[PDB]
């Protein structure tokens, strides 16, 4: 027995009548073939609105039958349309034990007036035998079961679903509201006439650059009105960003300047990601001073990208005109190129 | 009285006398989960 | 082993549902050869808009299957204009092992009330028999399992090409680094006569209660120091390492009052992630006391849980001394576990 995800519970109500029926001094039956002897109407609690009766022929009701007991149950007010049962029939003996119990198997119809039962119920002179004692001083005794069925209903339950659901590390999220909100602000920065507003220790563990000029006891000096010339005011605030939040939302458009101010901020994240934006913007024209820049601000990867992208695309970089401006400027660049070029990607010959 | 409440749950809980009982006397409400849970179960889930 | 230049990932997507159908008194069929006896429909989280529901035939569809109860699947309710899926069906016996589990080969097409379905699937004396055991207590335990299809996703993740990487997410190491090595802080809190030392800002942007206590009438005469005396500070000190850090190591092991200080501290994703610490040791012997702290500490999800836990397992709760405790004490949540199993014991 596995564990199931989802359940359902089919259940098709039963009730159950019990029923007893007494007959005093039966011998005097008093009357012939096809007489009837209807029982007091009986039910349930549940619903007592189905008004259940027994109908006895002491004699045979059919001209097959004759010698023989006749039994049939009978519905005589039903609430519903129809109601389907089944029922067993059996005689008390002078002890009191079923005996001759006959059953129907099958889940019988019943509207009102209509009876269903068994003609051949018991032999005639098998009840009239004494010896076998199924008539104690003149009484007959039946017992009547009766179970009627109703309709199904189905539960619908699902079983073990969750467990509980974890909202996400938040951190970034509320840091960067922290950057915009600038609640409990420290320090006041400077760029280009802006007088930004932020913290300290975020910033002094962000970058060691500001540690530098934020250990060095010049917090009383420095941090009221710290200055920075260089950065230009969007990029400074995207480089704030992506300190408190961890993320560079428009990184791709501003790939130069935003390289720059990392670099200057030994940013190695920002930095890198920088580098990732201008590895893919190498054109055939853009890439010495693609080339210029990664060498001037001391980045690995980019410059040896873009060294590669010149030795493979070499063929239009000489006829552009920023190769010649590298030629005439940046010496050590071409050499550098040449090195690369050296011992890689062109000795066969 | 406790089987009767069982069976009518549903119609019981909504009127006055239940919710005072739950303020005055809170074991009857414990034997009247006691007989509603240990008395009948399993119903599958 | 090799090293590719290129690799392609191909994922079809596949869902699983799990139905547990019991049919009490089956022998009372209660009708001949053509009843329909249908299922609620049923489904899982995901994407909960495909209703499923089963269609037995305990006599049989046709004149051939007439000693063979006939089981289907149909698919009711589907947003989309074809679903693909695999079906396989199987009765527990008595013990509750699967038995006659026939699976279909394919992946049938289904629509809109579209059945396909085993006509020909048990005989009727093979499971009326009761030496079989395929009706124990005259109960029909069928159990189906559906797995549909999607369409397929490709991955596409060609690797190499540019490889400039990311240096992933240091702010919360570095933020640690502000509470290890204590980092030139600007307030001194006090935990039942311990010094620890912390900033403002970090407590502020991810504790309102905090930032409450630290903006009014705080920032004027007792900027400097504060003390919280209502805490361990053996737990006050991971709750600051969660604050700082966005995680707590030390959380399953004193999960009991880190909830509380969570609670206190309106700290949403530690009283979380407390709730599921506490709901992952739920026991019999304790989840009166489970309910206790989930009421005290106005959690709903781990209140939640320890209800359904303590309906499922009523049994043997009501002898432990806790309960006979709760009782006592909080009638009120002996009164909602009353009200919850009323829904759960509603039809009876």
């Amino acid at each position: 027995g596995p564990v199931a995800e989802s359940w359902c519970y089919t259940q098709i109500k039963v009730v159950k009548f019990s029923y007893m029926w007494t007959i005093n001094n039966f011998s005097f039956c008093r009357e012939e073939m096809g007489e009837v002897i209807k029982s007091s109407t009986f039910s349930s609690g549940a619903n007592d609105k189905l008004k259940w009766c027994l109908r006895v022929n002491p004699k045979g009701l059919d001209e097959e039958s004759k010698d023989y007991l006749s039994l049939y149950l009978l519905l005589v007010s039903c609430p519903k349309s129809e109601v389907r049962a089944k029922f067993k029939f059996s005689i008390l003996n002078a002890k009191g034990e079923e005996t001759k119990a006959m059953e129907s198997q099958r889940a019988y119809r019943f509207v009102q007036g209509k009876d269903w039962g068994f003609k051949k119920f018991i032999r005639r002179d098998f009840l009239l035998d004494e010896a076998n004692g199924l008539l104690p001083d003149d009484k007959l005794t039946l017992f009547c079961e009766v179970s009627v069925v109703q309709d199904s209903v189905n539960i619908s339950g699902q079983n073990t679903m969750n467990m509980v659901k974890v909202p996400e590390c938040r951190l970034a999220d509320e840091l960067g509201g922290l950057w915009e909100n600038s609640r409990f602000t420290d320090c006041c920065l400077c760029v280009a006439g802006q007088e930004f507003q932020a913290h300290k220790a975020i910033l002094a563990a962000r970058s060691p650059v500001f540690s530098a000029m934020f250990e060095h006891e010049m917090e009383e000096s420095k941090k009221n009105r710290v200055e920075i010339n260089d950065v230009e005011p969007e990029v400074f605030k995207e480089m704030m960003c992506f300190i408190y939040t961890g993320k560079a939302p428009n990184l791709d458009k501003m790939a130069d300047d935003l390289l720059a101010a990392a670099d200057k901020y030994a940013l190695e994240r920002l930095k890198v990601m920088c580098e990732d934006a201008l590895c893919s913007n190498l054109s055939v024209e853009n890439a010495a001073e693609i080339l210029i820049l990664a060498d001037l601000h001391s980045a690995d990867q980019l410059k040896t990208q873009a060294v590669d992208f010149i030795n493979y695309h070499a063929s239009d970089v000489l006829e552009t005109s920023g190769w010649k401006s590298m030629v005439v400027s940046h010496p050590h660049l071409v050499a550098e190129a040449y090195r690369s070029l050296a011992s890689a990607q062109c000795p066969f010959l | 009285a406790v089987d009767f409440i069982n069976y009518h749950a549903s119609d019981v809980l909504e009127t006055s006398g239940w919710k005072s009982m739950v303020v005055s006397h809170p074991h009857l409400v414990a034997e009247a989960y006691r007989s509603l849970a240990s008395a009948q179960c399993p119903f599958l889930g």
